[PDB]
């Protein structure tokens, strides 16, 4: 409960949930990108820019 | 480079020269591996 | 450009402390080989000075001092302990250079031999051991008065007055390449451009030798009426600045970029331009006429090209041969100017021994002077 | 415009940029980067999500019957643990 | 208005078909 | 279409410059031809059949 | 070439038509760096043994 309620783990928690939520955008945006190679037109530079 | 190209590889480049300064700096604390050869100078035949 | 364009000298007592908005701000304080290393030294009395060469380190707040003593000390800003340097082969030292890409290694030039100290970045004892000392030598290249570094570490070059061919070391291989040339006389300094592509060399006539650092070619230079005395390369390696003993002039040559293929040839301009005159003026000062002109012993430019610092020795009859520092604001592009900022002036009755510029201060320029007190001041110019 | 000042600035917790965000995923990244664990009183409390307020929103507020749980409980799932309920979510994944 | 969506960003590739038999 | 613009922004343009006229079902069969000579170029099955 | 000429430089960073590839750069960086992993990989095999 002390560590269920501390400010810092509560932080790493949400520091987290985003994180799995921005990978999970990353592989949704990838494979988007990776069946539609024609319309993308990515080319040939690795980064998420 | 207007392009960028070189910076893609950028991060296999350092990886792969870090690992070698590491093998070469592992090498180097070898017993003889830190030693100079002795030279005489001026001589027909090169030694480099 | 010429001396009657400059500000007049700061009163007698008074301290230059700094540039900020193009203006000096002042204050109340802050031959055998010996007499021929004393021919050919950067410094204006090497034979009676305390401080025989200064160097910066190419990229990092530390720096060398070879002394009377032949001592080389080492300081560092992040460091009390100061490094004492002293080999048995260690006599007479004419020159210093740091490597580039380095953080641990410094070349000295001594009577007999050229040393390569070796310097633990971290570990900075006081008198490092006589192992950490590589000693490099030809028979008949004594005294070493001039080493230069080629800017892509790899390379050390070595000057003598004695020899007529400029030896380039490989520090690593430990090889000596002679690069020997067919009359006129050895070699009294060296510099490289900052692009590693070109390197003047200066001899003790009336002819000075530029040379290629891609296929080793050479570059003639005759028509001077005595030795070229001093110089110094722009930042882009397209300019190179010189000065004629006997001569009041700052002289410039260009070199135009290898827009084409297939030869090796150092490629500059058919002649210099003359850029300021150095002549024996008056100034009106609040103190009465000052006087000045004479000969310019040492020139420095800034690692940004917009200040050029000069170290003139007044003739036997202007201020009683002092010697007297220039400040210059620069332009390389589209012109070349040379516009005057002012005279630099330290503690009465020290005479300016060195300069040299900090080769990476992020304000401006940073010039060192060494002092005939034996200090060393250090002088921003904010811009 | 909008949506990426409503992250930075932690500002209109009262808006969902659904000109943008479409889907719960977005929904959950929204907000949880306009959560706040601070009591820093120079915050107005219309611009202050807290975690704790977050978590109750979506137990008791909008509930198993706004996430439509047997149609998509996995989803539910997902809100509840990316919301670190995890108590909740493990009692929830039990009753199916 | 306030209240959320309910769908995954999955949903774009989830979209009707076969779902089996992977061939060539 | 062949150098893979999308037609749309043209389709609207070469309305406003008409006060009123036919210069429209030409734009859509266009549009539906657009996506017609990509969809044969496009390997997600389900993005081809969308 | 890397050193003393900067449009032989621009001949190795440019870009191959019609694809748009860095064909110069991934063939030279690519067989530059072979050469210094066997020469790391000769080093590791002289230290074990």
């Amino acid at each position: 409960l002390k560590n269920r309620s501390s400010v810092e783990v509560r932080m790493e928690f949400v520091r987290q949930a985003l994180a799995y939520l921005e990978q999970s955008y990353k592989n949704y945006t990838l494979v988007t990108v990776f069946g539609n190679l024609h319309q993308a037109q990515l080319g040939g530079v690795p980064g998420t820019y | 480079d207007r392009f960028g190209v070189v910076q893609t590889t950028l991060p296999a480049i350092l990886n792969t020269l870090l690992t070698l300064q590491e093998a070469v700096d592992k090498y180097f604390k070898l017993p003889h591996a830190s030693s100079k050869p002795p030279r005489i100078s001026g001589s027909l035949v090169d030694t480099s | 450009c010429s001396l009657g364009l400059f500000p007049p000298p700061p009163p007698r007592g008074q301290v230059t402390l700094y540039e900020h908005n193009n203006e000096l701000v002042t204050g109340s304080s802050y031959l055998r080989s010996e007499d021929l290393i004393a021919e050919f030294a950067q410094v204006t009395n090497w034979s009676s000075c305390c401080l025989r060469v200064f160097a910066w380190h190419p990229h990092t707040n530390k720096f060398a001092v070879a002394l009377l003593d032949d001592s080389v000390r080492v300081y560092n800003a992040s460091s009390t302990i100061v490094p004492s340097l002293k080999h048995r082969l260690q006599r007479n030292v004419a020159s210093l250079a740091w490597k580039p890409l380095s953080a641990s290694v410094l070349a000295v030039a001594c009577q007999s031999c050229i040393l390569i100290w070796t310097l633990d970045p971290t570990s900075l004892s006081t008198r490092p051991s006589s192992g950490c000392a590589q000693v490099l030598s030809h028979p008949g290249h004594t005294p070493v008065t001039s080493l230069a570094w080629a800017p892509s570490g790899g390379r050390l070059l070595s000057a003598s007055p004695v020899d007529a061919a400029i030896r380039v070391w490989d520090v690593s291989t430990e090889t000596c390449v002679p690069l020997p040339w067919f009359r006129g006389g050895g070699v009294t300094n060296l510099l490289w451009s900052p692009d590693g592509s070109k390197i003047l060399a200066t001899t003790p006539s009336a002819v000075f030798r530029v040379w290629e650092a891609q296929m080793w070619t050479c570059e003639r230079w005759p028509t001077l009426s005595g030795r070229c005395q001093t110089g110094c390369w722009s930042p882009d390696g397209s300019r190179l600045l010189f000065t004629v003993l006997g001569e009041p002039l700052i002289y410039s040559l260009s070199f135009p970029e290898r827009c084409g293929e297939g030869k090796g040839c150092v490629g500059g301009a058919k002649s210099a331009t003359i850029v300021a005159d150095l002549s024996e003026t008056t100034i009106q000062t609040p103190d009465g006429e000052e006087r000045l002109g004479g000969e310019a012993h040492s020139m420095v430019w800034d690692p940004s090209g917009e200040r050029l610092a000069v170290l003139m020795k007044g003739k036997p009859r202007v201020q009683d041969g002092k010697p007297v520092i220039l400040l210059f604001r620069t332009r390389n592009s589209p012109v070349f100017e040379l516009l005057p900022c002012g005279i630099i002036q330290g503690e009465p009755g020290a005479q300016p021994q060195l300069i040299t510029f900090h080769p990476s201060f992020n304000k401006g320029a940073l010039l060192s002077v060494g002092w005939s007190t034996g200090r060393i001041a250090h002088i921003p110019l904010y811009f | 415009k909008r949506a990426v000042y409503c992250i930075i600035g932690r500002c209109d917790v009262t808006d969902n940029q659904s000109e943008v965000a479409d889907k719960t995923e977005d929904y959950l990244w929204l907000k949880l980067n306009q959560v706040c664990f601070d009591d820093d009183g120079t915050s107005s409390p219309q611009d202050r999500l807290t975690l704790s307020q977050f978590q109750k929103q979506l137990l008791e507020d909008y509930g198993e019957s706004h996430f439509t749980v047997n149609q998509q409980p996995f989803l539910y799932f997902q809100v509840l643990f990316l919301t670190a309920q995890f108590e909740a979510a493990v009692a929830f994944l039990f009753r199916m | 208005s306030g209240a959320p969506p309910v769908r995954s960003i999955y949903d774009d590739i989830s979209s009707p078909g076969l779902g089996s038999t992977p061939l060539t | 279409i062949r150098d893979n613009a999308a037609v749309d922004g043209i389709s609207l343009h070469l309305q406003d410059i008409c006060p009123l006229l036919y210069s429209t079902d030409d734009a859509i069969c266009s549009k539906a031809n657009e996506l017609l000579q990509r969809s044969r170029q496009v390997q997600n099955k389900t993005e081809k059949e969308r | 070439l890397s050193q003393y000429s900067p449009s032989r430089r621009q001949e190795v960073f440019s870009l191959s038509q019609p694809g748009g590839h860095p064909h110069n750069w991934t063939a030279i960086s690519r067989e530059c760096l072979n050469l210094l992993n066997g020469m790391t990989q000769k080093l590791i095999l002289y230290q074990e043994a």
